[PDB]
RNA sequence: GAAGAUGAUCAGAUACCGUCGUAGUCUUAACCAUAAACUAUGCCGACUAGGGAUCGGUUGUUGUUCUUUUAUUGACGCAAUCGGCACCUUACGAGAAAUCAAAGUCUUUGGGUUCUGGGGGGAGUAUGGUCGCAAGGCUGAAACUUAAAGGAAUUGACGGAAG
């Protein structure tokens, strides 16, 4: 059994909370990943790339091994993982749990009409991790994730069907490659757009409405 | 070599260049 | 965000800042939520009743924060002549 | 708004006067401008001790709206102010941290002493970075005891006052729990005299 | 500080700007009746006299011009117009 | 020297609209900046924003109010032709649904849709988001 | 701002100053000194016919320790003679 | 890259600063640059205070210091260990050492 | 040196944390009460865990000890740490009758609505 | 004190160390026009975050000593602003990082303008021109050759470095 110790895994494991945008609206910190388990149940993971760093000691070189690992519903939540540890498989498993933790809601747009359900992104939105900056323009609704192949496997896991995309820098890089990625693909709900101007009141803190069945 | 000797080396040599094409 | 036979689009509304206006990220983990009491005029603090106040990491982080509340409470009846708009 | 029995008494104000609140410090930095009066001839600044109040009475009408008392927790790495927020949480049902305070409480869920605030209350921002830090990792509002030289970064409400003296740790943190426990209604109303006295909440030396 | 009034300014404040920093530049300079101690004319003298001006009654000077504002004689007095 | 005051203008705005403050001074003002100002106004970019007359160039308190992106001026002032326009929103603004290209025209100065409306065309300006 | 003119009546300056700096670019400078046209033995052509003076065993740069089986050739377009490489196990048993 | 903001020496707002020559070696060194040490030590050793106020002939005789200030380069100074290496953190640091 | 290790010292306290009241400050009773409360594979072992729950037990009579808390020293402290004497010492009452503040400082007082007695102090240094 | 001569040291040192020493070092008339000529950061303009010292000016002010016994003395002390030379913290932001109050306001790419670079060598070489008494300066390739050269930082290893 699960056995949760935060008060976002008390109030997960009952019916307090169901929706993983209620935990995204009000920026509640998932520290852990089998609250992401129940709330997102269809997750995919695929590996980008595994690689092998030394660290060099008196007698000789110390091997451990790091993968990056993307996880996503197609239907616009995506994370991604990088984790070290000595083993492939330890890494690629550890990988994943916080691959979990880090998953975002995406905000897909309409290029032009919005006519149907949205296919891109609603704004040009650029991250930048290292010497990597990833653009990401959105297209019409025939052109499909214009992108490099380890980009693009990030964008169907996140569910944008149409995108353009721009890379600079040392784009060999893979690790700086998927964190600017990531960086882009998540400022999708950091820039304002006129349909958002209207304010809403603020909705009692979920944390704040059941103190009694999330306290312990 | 060392840069400015590498200069100079070649400063020396410059001049023997010049005075040889002198004798023509 | 709507499309055009009308049903919301649109998942996970954002909050919007009452500083700055500024979007709250779904990672800004420096975010609040200032809850203050409603108080009924014996002095007694009513029962599951809160004005809401949303602010962004990039206030607190500035350390401007607690004009920002300084401000709002004033503009809001909660506070009596120590903020002015004058400096 | 604001029924008047909320303003500063002139009883609160002899008590505010002796205990040194209204002595700010040497140089204010730049946020704190609003809440310096004047400045003492020597080079002091004095506390606008009228501002002061109400900023008490707003600070603690946050900590009443919380559902759960457990959830609140004071600190204080001040020795003067060890006591007065033990007594604070006594009277009160917060969850003190008193002296040291260990990092990774807020982030570390393995840890002991792993507690999730839903109100993180300072006894002084110079001295309880730490625990303000740390607080805007897991998104917990931060109110702090600031004086005209307390740093101001990620507070959400100050309270100006004394830091630096012993009576006036104490005398706010008094102030504190009972305007706290006035809200909720534990005492009587806003004329009756708290069965608690001022000269708790002062921290003593080990003479005795 | 976010939100502040720079359409209507603390006087004090405005009081210690410069002369040109202000919202509307004014100058901080005026011009001056200085009754002379020999006997009692109107006369006009700018605060910042580059002159050593003497009054047409007496020829004597009334302020020797300085860095700043002109400095009046001693037995002189003066009256800011 | 100063050789723009309508760049000088826009800059101040962003380097205070991100610092996140409500308010920000102009100096100095003109017609062109006036001007500008108000496109952004009846859109609701920026609010009531105040001249002070001193006897000069002019200044200008504006109000700000949070839902301003990034505005700027494209300089030089490229001449814009009508089948130009479609080159100058596509590179300068973030979707097809949002954001104005303010152009100054003989007809006055206006945005891409009202000089598509009217279908008159002159010189670019700048742009508003 | 940028360093590069800007002014509306500055194109000139522009032009000159691309056409000043392709000139570092060695694809542009070949082309145009036509190094190809004079120093290259095909001069600027795919293949060349030639004739074969001596076949040379070569040894190899390090690391590899071999023998790279290689002839000259006498160009008879140019009567240049340069050497050329025969790729294949045993082909330098077919070339004479 | 870059050791130092200061560059090493003290020379800001300035072209040109006139040497000095180390007190040990000799060396040329800039003024600004060169270690600058101001030591007033007791003419005779802290032993022979006594003895020596013995003999004098006058009575309570205030002895005179030595007066001397010092320039090092920094190989004069590190060679003689009036400065040392600092860690990268503690070079910013320029605070006195409280030793006296 | 004589210095215990973390394994003893561990185990000690845990000790205490749990069977406070059935320790004492007798070093041989701790020694036959830690044979029955925790198993000792090593007899060396156990006298040197004894030996130093005593000495912790032996601490607890001067005063608390730093780290360790048995249920029952924040208790015996929750009602020891309630002194308050009859005065305040912050009623204006060891003056006499009004404050001795500051008159630059009074004018604070007097630009609120307050009618308090003052010795005004100026040191004006 | 280059050169040179010298006494040591050394396997050898016409090097470092020591002793002399000629041009030079100084100056007046003229040339040369180069330096790690460095802030390795073009110049002009605007804005952005706090803080305290300091220089020149100027503006209001002291339980201060002095002029002189006081002013209209001076110095000191406290508030201001102008301009500077800078310094401390922070990172809204930038950067590959070191770091940066500019190296920010740069894929949300546009204030004006000048110059410069396009892998490492060959090579600032050859040649031509041009300036100079000369030494040299300015301009300035190619053939050929090479898969690297290099920047910041991490771990280790090593030091005739410190603790
Ligand atoms: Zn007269
Ligand atoms: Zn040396």
């Amino acid at each position: 059994g699960w056995t949760p110790v935060t008060k976002l895994g008390r109030l997960v494991k009952a019916g307090k909370i169901t929706s993983v945008e209620q935990i995204y609206l009000h920026s509640l910190p998932v520290k852990e990943y089998q609250i992401i388990d129940l709330l997102l149940p269809d997750l995919k993971d695929d590996v980008m790339k595994i690689r092998s760093v030394q660290k060099q000691t008196r007698a000789g070189q110390r091997t451990r091994m790091k993968a990056v690992v993307v996880i996503g519903d197609s239907n616009g939540h995506v994370g991604l993982g990088i984790k070290t540890a000595k083993e492939v498989a330890s890494a690629i498993k550890a990988a994943i749990v916080i691959a979990k933790l880090s998953i975002i809601p995406i905000r897909r747009g309409y290029w032009g009409s919005n006519l149907g359900q949205p296919h891109s992104l609603p704004c040009k939105v650029t991250g930048k991790c290292g010497s990597v900056a990833v653009r990401l323009i959105p297209a019409p609704r025939g052109k499909g994730i214009v992108a490099s192949p380890v980009v693009k496997r990030l964008m169907q896991l996140a569910g944008v069907e149409d995108v353009y995309t721009s890379s600079s820098g040392s784009t060999r890089t893979t690790e700086n490659t998927l964190k600017a990625a990531f960086a882009a693909i998540g400022n999708t709900y950091s820039f304002l757009t006129p349909n958002l101007w209207a304010e809403t009141p603020l909705a009692a803190s979920p944390l704040e409405v059941y103190a009694e069945e999330a306290a312990a | 070599m060392r840069d400015k000797w590498r200069k100079k080396r070649v400063r020396r040599l410059k001049r023997k260049r010049r005075k040889v094409r002198a004798r023509s | 965000m709507e499309n055009d036979k009308g049903q919301l689009v649109e998942l996970y509304v954002p909050r919007k800042c009452s500083a700055t206006n500024r979007i709250i990220k779904a990672k800004d983990h420096a975010s609040v939520q200032i809850s203050i009491a409603k108080v009924d005029e014996d002095g007694r603090a009513i029962a599951g009743e809160n004005i809401t106040y949303a602010l962004s990491g990039y206030v607190r982080g500035r350390g401007e924060a607690d004009d920002s509340l300084n401000r709002l409470a004033q503009q809001d009846g909660l506070l009596k002549n120590v903020w002015s708009y004058s400096r | 708004s604001l029924p008047a029995s909320f303003d500063l008494t002139p009883e609160d104000a002899k008590l505010l006067l002796a205990a040194n609140v209204h002595l700010g410090a040497k140089n204010v930095q730049v946020h704190n401008k609003p809440y310096v009066y004047k400045t003492r001839p020597d080079g002091m600044n004095i506390i606008n001790i009228g501002k002061t109040w109400e900023k008490i009475v707003l600070a603690a009408r946050i900590i009443a709206a919380v559902p759960n008392a457990s959830d609140v927790a004071v600190c204080s790495s001040r020795t003067f102010g060890q006591r007065a927020v033990l007594k604070f949480a006594a009277h009160t049902g917060a969850t003190a941290i008193a002296g040291r305070f260990t990092p990774g409480n807020f982030t570390n869920y393995i840890t002991r002493s792993f507690k999730e605030p839903r109100l993180v209350v300072v006894t002084d921002p110079r001295t309880d970075a730490q625990a303000i830090k740390e607080s805007s990792y897991v998104n917990i509002p931060v109110i702090a005891l600031t004086d005209m030289d307390s740093p101001s970064e990620y507070v959400d409400v100050a309270i100006p006052c004394n830091n630096k003296g012993k009576h006036s740790i104490g005398l706010i943190w008094w102030l504190l729990a009972r305007e706290v426990l006035r809200l909720r209604g534990i005492i009587p109303d806003r004329t009756t005299e708290w069965s608690v006295m001022p000269d708790l909440y002062f921290y003593r030396d080990p003479e005795e | 500080v976010l939100v502040q009034d720079l359409l209507h300014p603390s006087p004090a404040t405005e009081a210690k700007q410069h002369k040109l920093k202000t919202l509307v530049q004014q100058p901080r300079s005026f011009f001056m009746d200085v009754k002379c101690q020999g006997c009692l004319n109107i006369t006009t003298v700018f605060s910042h006299a580059q002159t050593a001006v003497t009054c047409d009654s007496c020829s004597t000077v009334l302020c020797t011009p300085t860095g700043g504002k002109a400095k009046l004689t001693e037995g002189c007095s003066f009256r800011r117009k | 020297t100063r050789t723009s005051v309508l760049a000088d203008a826009l800059n101040a705005i962003n380097n205070a609209e991100k610092t996140g403050k409500r308010q920000v001074l102009i100096r100095p003002s003109s017609k062109v900046i006036i001007k500008f100002l108000t496109v952004m106004q009846k859109h609701g970019y920026i609010g009531e924003f105040e001249y002070i007359d001193d006897h000069r160039s002019g200044k200008i308190v504006v109000q700000l109010n949070g839902r301003l992106n990034k505005c700027g001026v494209i300089q030089p002032r490229f001449n814009v032709k009508i089948n130009d326009i479609e080159r100058w929103t596509d590179n300068l603004l973030p979707a097809r649904q949002f954001g104005y290209v303010i152009l100054t025209t003989s007809a006055g100065i206006m945005d891409h849709e009202e000089a598509r409306r009217k279908h008159v065309s002159g010189k670019i300006l700048g742009f508003v988001y | 701002g940028k360093g590069k003119p800007r002014g509306l009546n500055s194109a000139r300056k522009l032009r000159v100053h691309r056409r000043n700096n392709r000139w570092a670019d060695q694809a542009y400078k070949a082309r145009l000194l036509g190094t190809a046209f004079k120093s290259s033995p095909f001069g600027g052509s795919s293949h060349a016919k030639g004739i074969v003076l001596e076949k040379i065993g070569i040894e190899s740069k390090q690391p590899n320790s071999a023998i790279r089986k290689c002839v000259r050739v006498q160009l008879i377009k140019n009567g240049k003679k340069v050497t050329a490489f025969v790729p294949n196990d045993g082909c330098l048993n077919f070339v004479d | 890259p870059k050791k130092r903001a200061s560059n090493g020496r003290n020379k800001k707002g300035r072209g040109h600063v006139k040497p000095v020559r180390c007190l040990n070696c000799a060396r040329c060194v800039p003024k600004d640059k060169a270690i600058k040490r101001v030591t007033i030590r007791n003419m005779v050793e802290a032993a022979a205070v006594r003895d020596l106020s013995e003999a004098s002939v006058y009575a309570e005789y205030a002895l005179p210091k030595l007066y001397n200030k010092l320039h090092y380069c920094v190989s004069c100074a590190i060679h003689a260990r009036i400065v040392r290496v600092r860690s990268r953190t503690d070079r910013k640091i320029r605070t006195p050492p409280q030793r006296k | 040196g004589r210095v215990r290790t973390k394994t003893v010292k561990r185990a000690s306290k845990v000790l205490i944390e749990r069977f406070y009241p059935k320790l004492t400050l007798d070093f041989e009773t701790n020694k036959r009460l830690t044979s029955e409360i925790a198993v000792i594979q090593s007899k060396r072992l156990r006298n040197k865990i004894a030996g130093y729950t005593t000495h912790l037990m032996k601490r607890i009579q001067k005063g608390p000890v730093r780290g360790i808390s048995f249920k029952l020293q924040e208790e015996e402290r929750e009602r020891k740490d309630q002194y308050v004497p009859e005065v305040s010492a912050l009623d204006l009452s060891h003056t006499n009758g009004q404050l001795e503040i500051d008159a630059d400082t009074a004018d604070l007082v007097k630009s609120l609505g307050f009618k308090i007695p003052v010795q005004t102090v100026s040191i004006s240094a």
